[PDB]
């Protein structure tokens, strides 16, 4: 790989410095020469790493989004023929994001969830194991869509299983993995009303879990406790 | 609106 | 080229699909391509090239930017040494930047501009050489500075003696080539009276030609007007 | 703040 010849200590560097810079495919780049060196990453590592393909993929995703929406439009009644060029460019957009997240859930299994043995570490790799699998699902339309769709609900479950029994309620990743579960079950898995409870069972155990927390740690909980709350907003 | 996500 | 074996037309149409997708990459891919076809380009095909680099070579300085100033900080009077990753990193955008640079000056030698006969086109052109140029020079540092400052300076030259003599005051074009040779004196140059000269010279003489445009054309010109207006305001 | 071109 291309940042074999770079020292652990200076990727992660450079990746905190190719955040300040916004630069998140470098900052991608970086991070997954950091994983490739073999050590278990901390957790302000594990969250650089996040951080970097979110970005990445968001991009990617929110272009692929506008280009469906045109081929999708062409193909209306009364839409003149343009010919492939919208399919060949949304099919090349797409390919790209499907080598991102093959590429993150190639690192996650070789080798970071099997050597993660914490809850933190252990349910923040499975959540995005089922992230990166829900963003594939997003995009799928052929055999393997099915397929796709149960290997993001599995890691999704997985992880809350080891969240439930080993996390406070108001935990932020417990908290941004039921989110997001719930986001999979509302958008991928045409299950509305799952992904309704979900948020709301999660906002009202956080909410009543509140009182135990220092005000930064009720900052933080209370954050994505309002994303929750958008959603069902959104939803209801 | 999108679904929020972290 | 990549691009070999896409039509043009098709390679215009992705250009104009990558922008709607904000993948500028992409679309200064698709317009080199389409450059590289041979023909010249109409006026709607110049604004897609120069708005595809403009946003690569965009998010490229913005990113210099900041990781120079971390530089420059780094060796202030007590600052911590924290080793070469800073310098390295900069150094890696510099090169990246000056890359996306060379390509468009060479795709402007190679042939754009001896192709170009119409005052629209070939003050388009040269403009767009000494905007590369005075990127180039934003970034200078060492024996070629002088030699990067002056062929910037030499391309908005020429470029602005043709245009006074070739278009009126107010058209857009003559404007923003008038706007961006302004910002070179005043930030490449270290020329600001020369800056502020052309600036106010540039907006009165087309506030008094306003009178003879459209609508349509008055709210064109208005527009770039206010940015040098803008600097004015900053400058003075 | 910086300096306008386009
Ligand atoms: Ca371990
Ligand atoms: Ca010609
Ligand atoms: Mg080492
Ligand atoms: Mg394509
Ligand atoms: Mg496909
Ligand atoms: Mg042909
Ligand atoms: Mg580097
Ligand atoms: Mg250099």
């Amino acid at each position: 790989g291309a940042m074999g010849s770079m020292e652990r200590a200076s990727l992660i560097q450079k990746a905190k410095l190719a955040e300040q810079a916004e630069r998140y495919e470098d900052m991608a780049a970086f991070m997954k020469g950091a994983v490739e060196k073999g050590e278990e990453l901390s957790c302000e590592e594990r969250n650089l790493l996040s951080v970097a393909y979110k970005n990445v993929v968001g991009g990617q995703r929110a272009a692929w989004r506008v280009l469906s929406s045109i081929e999708q439009k062409s193909n209306e009644e009364g839409s003149e023929e343009k010919g492939p060029e919208v399919r060949e460019y949304r099919e090349k957009v797409e390919t790209e994001l499907q080598g991102v997240c093959d590429t993150v859930l190639g690192l996650l299994d070789s080798h970071l969830i099997k050597e993660a043995g914490d809850a933190e570490s252990r349910v923040f790799y499975l959540k995005m194991k089922g992230d990166y699998y829900r963003y594939l699902a997003e995009v799928a339309t052929g055999d393997d869509k099915k397929r796709i769709i149960d290997s993001a609900r599995s890691a999704y479950q997985e992880a809350m299983d080891i969240s439930k029994k080993e996390m406070p309620p108001t935990n932020p990743i417990r908290l941004g993995l039921a989110l997001n579960f719930s986001v999979f079950h509302y958008e991928i898995a045409n299950s509305p009303e799952e992904a309704i409870s979900l948020a709301k069972t999660t906002f009202d155990e956080a909410m009543a879990d509140l009182h135990t927390l220092s005000e930064d740690s009720y900052k933080d909980s209370t954050l994505i406790m309002q994303l929750l709350r958008d959603n069902l907003t959104l939803w209801t | 609106l999108q679904n929020k996500s972290m």
